[PDB]
């Protein structure tokens, strides 16, 4: 069955830039598709027939090429065109998709704006203790957090969670929670909230205490 | 000298109004004439339904019943030929063109009677010949009547009454009137000189013989093969493959017919009686095969939408075809009264649906459908035998009603002309007329 | 056009569904309709297709009997049944109508999908904790709130923000399986002014569980 | 008859090397059709966002309106009046001419005159169709080709010359039977045996249509759906339709020549006043192809809207007299173009209007004004150019209403036979004998 | 094929209301729809007809607004609007879809009606009775049963046994009137060695009140 | 708008009988059509363009004429054709149809089946009573039917329904209905139906008492 490799898995580009994936079949094919996809959005029909655009799409738009090889490219990409796009073939049965490659809007570097939060009370009437800590609108992406009872240094209860580029300011975004049994969680004052990120040498810290 | 164009050209379709008021007369009546050949046939089979209704029982009677009255009515109509009219044997097709050409005789006190009789005999009898055959010879010699009847004078009115006379029986034999008038201009007409025929009088005909068959016949068709799917671009190549297949096979069939002709003539010497004989036991076999595979047998109209559909076994195809090549010679060859266009409807379909069946499972990615490939081929027997494409579409595309399958269908259709042409087959009518003409010279 | 695909959920393994895509807008027959899946995060794999009359039904080099395609032609509807789910079949489904150009063919027009989540994890409601920031609440510019729905079974939840009139400013999290409970987290922020002074609330529903609260963030005394 | 057995052995048998050509000439009329049309196209495109950008000021958008259209005008009246003057007009009875070896087919100067002269008129939105271009360059096409090989013998010269004109009226419309049927019919020398290959005007019109299909496809020029039937006791109304036609054709045909009488007057043959006049009139469309968009352009955009039956009573007799107006003024002042594309829209009105009349005369027939629509869409093409067997393949492939064909036949043998019984000749052959005539003259 | 009507039944004198037939088992498009009325007991007359696209639409010499035909093609549905009802309006109505041989037009196949019934009357559904063969039991080798429909209103009731798998052997007499209320009896015939060994039950059917009554016959013992 | 009038407006034959029915109309009409409704049914296209059988409707049956008078033929009627036939053009328009004529058959005889029915006890939990009285099957269909309370004739409180003639067999039944109080019903006990008709000089009484 005709395996289509797809060219950068991931890449990032700046609003207004000639951008160019690949489409790299395993064997020969002939006209392939594109397929656009926005996060938790259903796949929209992009280019056909190799070239051809789906009614509809802006003009900046256009793959091309054959034999092994295609490419989409966009000229001039924009706001509107971080997605992920997926060329598909139908030239022999049964027909395949891509690995995906995933765009990414690049942009201006940006600060964690870091928030500790102290096991609800309502949780408490239970139990369990969580303390939250959002990391919020960042770039770029790769971000590291490290939580501390008491000074301590702590891993365990620690689930981590980013978000994907907001569509309104190209940040990401990144809550962790620590959760302990209840006691366990009194047993101690502080919890702090240190995070290292790209745009400065020592972390962001931030924390609170029970009593 | 280009002095007289200028005359001829202010001059242009302005036919004499007496002669177009007189194909309005000789349509009517090749129309109503058709509706009752129709209707008798129908009756026919009918009543050997019936008849085997009576003997339900014992299977061997059943078989003998079913032998007999078809080898009964096969014989009338031999005979009733043989006799009166040797001439309304075969299609009666190439007889038209030789009188349109002034070297046969239109004789329709013989022939009107003989044919009409004669065929409604062969058909009632379920045999593999097409009503065309019989509509199209008596539709001439309504004309021919109506013209000495009226003694019309002139070469014109005996060319256009003699050819909107064909025109009419044609569209009603198939309900099929652009057949019609297309048949006349590629077909029928003197195909190497220039001719006195005027178009707007076969049009006049072919109307009214087309409300005359509609009056009777409506709100049912001959074929229904519903709306079938599209031909995508890249899907086109594989009719052009049909077409190859059909135009070798053309001539081959072509070959076939006219060696049956002899090698069945010399079965009976020409003698009136192991003839009429003969005939009995070919029209006998297929009322037999009319009850035992009844796609063998009969005019083909009834398999083609069920082969269409694609409800066959791909076996069974190869059987009906195999078995259909043999009983359409057989009936045609023969010299019963009767055309060979719907069997080769019927031929072409059978071929069709198979080539499509291959194909539909050779590229699943195409999103084929064996029943187009059907359609395509419907007509495609009638381009590389018959040697008339444009004809065989616009038919094929009258009864079919699938206008988006006309870029296939041409396609089949003129790749099989041109490879019947270059594997020397010619138009299979223009042969018989020519095999006619010259064993008439050949009694000198 | 719209093609809406229902009937996802929470099967055990090795027992089965009829997931089901319902049609309208355009003339159902015509075409062909395809089904094609996403295992979240990975490939689109294409499962199978049906023609207009049920006559030609093409499946993906697949096990035996694993996909039934069927389709209702006058209540426009498609049909997919998978059976003896193992884990694998854990993913997004959608239904696609196919055309062409040239004739090398392509997906028209897709729907949004269901999911389908195999697991013997057993049907549980979230708990939502209101966030109100630090013991000392540290009031600036804008000031950050939220909630933590946790430890319901299996997504989706939904979560917005005062009936969703709080739109620019909110994240929500992806939700994290762990000890097959699932987890996440919404954060809005709002300008300094508002809040604690004008009603700020999160609106979390897990149907699922067939669970509706509305948590009112407010501030620790 | 000797020789008839020896001719009926050998019919059908065109030489190899003339098939291999139609092929090309086929597929060249083809892909230049589409270049014509892809042209034409973007022009009045930019046209439009032309309009947009003086989407203020009122007048000076008429004005703007009214300017470009003259001026793409003018650019293809004079480009013939200099380079070719046997572009102007249809360019249709110039290939019958030619055909019957009375004219040149000087494609050198035609090719490259018409494809422009057409651009111009037709880019501007007068009222004439793509035939006329299409088929004359496509005749130009089959003559150069054959040149350019020096391929021998009468033959081969009226077979590639007709099949070139053929695919070139396919690709205008989409309509591969029409063409083969256009030459048999009407094109092919009407008086004496000609030896032209039927077997290669297919070859060439299958080419020429599949160059149009790989281009234009997924959108039909007429789209009207699948209309109701015609019962029986309904078609003596297509009959009382084919009197009007054809009592109305030749009507027409004397104004279409008076009209080029009349016209030729305001300029003597001036190739100044001539182009002036030409920007003057094509500067009238580009105006109404804005403020009464159904008077204007080639009318395939209305042949839908008045077949659905959304116009008024009213605006049907309007946009008929209107049209009546226009189509003369752009066909009689000899701009580059074709007269079947206008006539399809004039019948379609007439039609709809009969229909509509039909309609509430008969509540009991149950009718649908949009039937007779499509009886007369082909009935000008059959009381005018008087050659209805065309015409109606032609309505049938572009409406694919294939349950109509009783109404369509008796509507246009109703023309073709009243406009014979009040003297009406057929408009081509009427052309090409003033022309031979006044060659001779 | 079939037509299916309904929404009949009690109007106010002077009010007005919309009866809907339901098509099913033809391309219910293409086809010009229509309704026929019989009023109590006498001839069939047309109210009017639409035409496929919904875009021609002539009734009967009537008045203002008295009815409005229109139709839904994408519900495959007929409708009917009687406004401002007198008792001329009380009746059977058809709809009914047409068509013609040689286009003179005829009336292809009819619905199964509704019965409109103009009165300032109320809805009172059916009491039944159970009749069975009394005291005097002596039975012979067929049996006669029977249900007592009493005091309903408005018409119909409509009356099977054995949900119509009893077609043989029965009677249903006309209701009679009896100051605003309504009564008619069924009587079923049976061999004597059926019942009461076996089951027999009777299905009244009201449906100007969706009230069903399914009284099963039993010994007098 | 042309007014249809049909001729024998109940009619009544022997089946062997050749039956004729009728059409005349106001102006001339053409190509009319005929309707049969079978009783307590909808009706059901018969014959159409004046002269054409539908599908399945017996050779039995026929129709012709021309101008503004138009006749429905049974050439041999059987038992089964009992029905009201009507007569129909849109020759002009408004269509319109016939009255009717309603077509009875004759039979041989055929004698009462009579039973009768004690007010079942949940008629008298409401306090009403319900003597119940069927006469099935017999022709012809004049038939009295008399009431005894204690050998003693009553007339109030009695209703009585026909059904229509019978579509396969012919007969006619009758059902008569006797209803009083839970007091008038407890009062007596001779509880008696009564029947004379052409096929007996002697009533077919019966009954039963409460005890
Ligand atoms: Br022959
Ligand atoms: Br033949
Ligand atoms: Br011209
Ligand atoms: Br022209």
């Amino acid at each position: 069955d005709i395996v289509l490799t797809q060219s950068p898995a991931i890449m990032s580009a700046a609003p207004g830039d000639k951008v160019t994936m690949t489409c790299s079949a395993s064997s020969s094919v002939s006209y392939i598709h594109w397929y656009q996809q926005k996060s938790g959005t259903s796949p929209k029909r992009w280019i056909y027939d190799t070239s051809k655009l789906t009614s509809g799409v802006p003009v900046r738009f256009s793959g091309s090429g054959s034999g092994t090889s295609y490419s989409l490219t966009i000229n001039t990409m924009e706001a509107e065109d971080a997605a992920t796009y997926y060329c598909q073939q139908w030239s022999s049965h049964p027909q395949t998709f891509g690995g995906g490659t995933k765009l990414e809007i690049l942009r201006a570097d940006a600060a964690p704006t870091v928030s500790i939060f102290p096991p609800s009370s309502e949780q408490l009437t239970s139990g369990g203790a969580s303390v939250v800590c959002f990391l919020n609108n960042f770039y770029p992406k790769d971000i590291n957090v490290k939580w501390k009872i008491d000074g301590s240094e702590r891993q365990n209860g620690v689930l981590n969670s980013w978000t994907d580029q907001d569509s309104k300011d190209s940040t990401y975004s990144m809550s962790s929670t620590l959760t302990l049994t209840k006691d366990e969680y009194e047993r101690h004052n502080s919890y702090t909230c240190e995070a290292t990120h790209k745009t400065s040498t020592s972390p962001i810290v931030k924390s609170f205490n029970r009593a | 000298r280009r002095r007289q164009l200028i005359r001829q050209l202010l001059e242009r379709d302005k036919t004499p109004l007496a002669i177009l008021f007189m194909a309005a007369v000789v349509g009517t009546l090749v129309g109503l004439a058709a509706v009752a050949f129709d209707k008798g046939v129908a009756w026919l089979q009918n009543q050997r339904m019936g008849a085997l209704v009576h003997t339900a029982d014992n299977y061997p009677l059943l078989l003998t019943v079913a032998f007999l009255c078809s080898a009964v009515l096969a014989m009338f109509g031999y005979f009733l030929v043989r006799k009166y009219a040797p001439e309304a044997g075969g299609s009666g097709i190439p007889e038209i063109e030789g009188a349109l050409e002034d070297q046969r005789p239109v004789r329709w006190w013989r022939v009107l009677p003989v044919k009409f009789f004669g065929g409604l005999g062969t058909l009632g009898g379920g045999m593999v010949l097409g009503r065309e055959g019989p509509t199209v010879q008596i539709g001439g010699n309504i004309g021919r009547m109506v013209l000495d009847i009226f003694r019309l004078k002139g070469d014109e009115a005996r060319h256009t009454l003699l050819a909107t006379g064909a025109a009419a029986g044609l569209a009603a034999a198939f309900n099929a009137p652009l057949a019609g008038i297309l048949f006349i201009i590629e077909e029928m007409r003197p195909q190497f000189r220039y001719t006195l025929i005027s178009i707007k009088a076969v049009f006049i005909g072919v109307i009214m013989s087309t409300i005359m068959y509609r009056i009777f016949n409506h709100e049912v068709a001959l074929i229904d093969v519903g709306k079938l799917s599209d031909a995508p671009l890249n899907t086109l190549w594989l009719y052009l493959i049909l077409g190859i297949i059909f135009g070798i096979f053309g001539p081959i069939f072509n070959k076939w017919v006219l060696g049956m002709q002899d090698l069945l003539h010399r079965v009976h010497g020409g003698n009136i009686t192991k003839w009429v004989l003969m005939g009995g036991a070919i029209g006998g076999l297929c009322g037999l095969l009319g009850f035992v595979a009844p796609a063998t047998s009969g005019g083909g109209f009834n398999l083609i939408p069920i082969a269409t559909a694609g409800n066959f076994s791909m076996g069974m195809l190869v059987f009906i075809f195999v078995a259909r090549v043999i009983t359409t010679l057989l009936c045609f060859s023969s010299g019963a009264p009767g055309g060979i266009f719907a069997p080769m409807l019927a031929l072409g379909t059978v071929l069709g649906t198979a080539f499509g069946m291959v194909a539909v499972e050779l590229f699943p990615q195409y999103h084929l459908e064996a029943g187009t490939f059907a359609i395509a081929g419907m007509g495609a027997l009638l381009a590389a035998s018959i040697r008339a494409p444009l004809t065989g579409i616009i038919l094929v595309l009258e009864m079919t009603d699938n206008y988006q399958l006309i870029l296939p269908m041409i396609i089949t259709g003129l790749g099989a002309t041109l490879l019947a042409q270059f594997t020397g087959g010619k138009p299979l009518l223009s042969a018989i007329l020519a095999r006619t003409l010259a064993k008439q010279e050949a009694e000198q | 056009v719209r093609l809406l695909e229902s009937g996802g959920g929470l099967v055990q393994p090795g027992g089965s569904l009829k997931l089901s895509c319902a049609a309208s807008g355009f003339d159902y027959s015509r075409y062909w309709m395809s089904w094609v899946r996403q295992a979240p995060g990975k490939g689109l794999k294409w499962i199978g297709e049906i023609n207009p009359v049920s006559s030609t039904i093409n499946y993906t080099p697949s096990l035996k009997d694993k996909f039934i395609i069927s389709r209702d032609n006058a209540k426009d509807t498609l049909y997919l049944q998978i059976s003896k789910v193992r884990s694998e079949d854990t993913a997004l489904y959608y239904c696609a109508r196919l055309y062409y150009g040239y004739g090398y063919w392509y997906f028209d027009v897709w729907g949004a999908g269901t999911t389908v989540t195999v697991s013997s994890a057993k049907t549980t409601p979230p708990s939502v904790y209101p966030l109100a920031p630090g013991s000392a609440a540290a009031a600036a510019s804008m000031v950050t709130l939220g909630c933590l729905v946790k430890g319901y079974f299996p997504e989706p939840v939904t979560v917005t923000w005062n009936s969703g009139s709080l739109a620019a400013g909110v994240h929500t999290f992806p939700a994290v399986l762990q000890a097959a409970l699932y987890t996440l987290s919404s954060s809005v922020t709002v300008p300094s002014s508002s809040w604690p002074s004008e009603t700020v609330t999160c609106n979390v529903a897990h149907p699922a569980s067939s669970t509706k609260v509305d948590k009112k963030i407010v501030p620790r005394a």
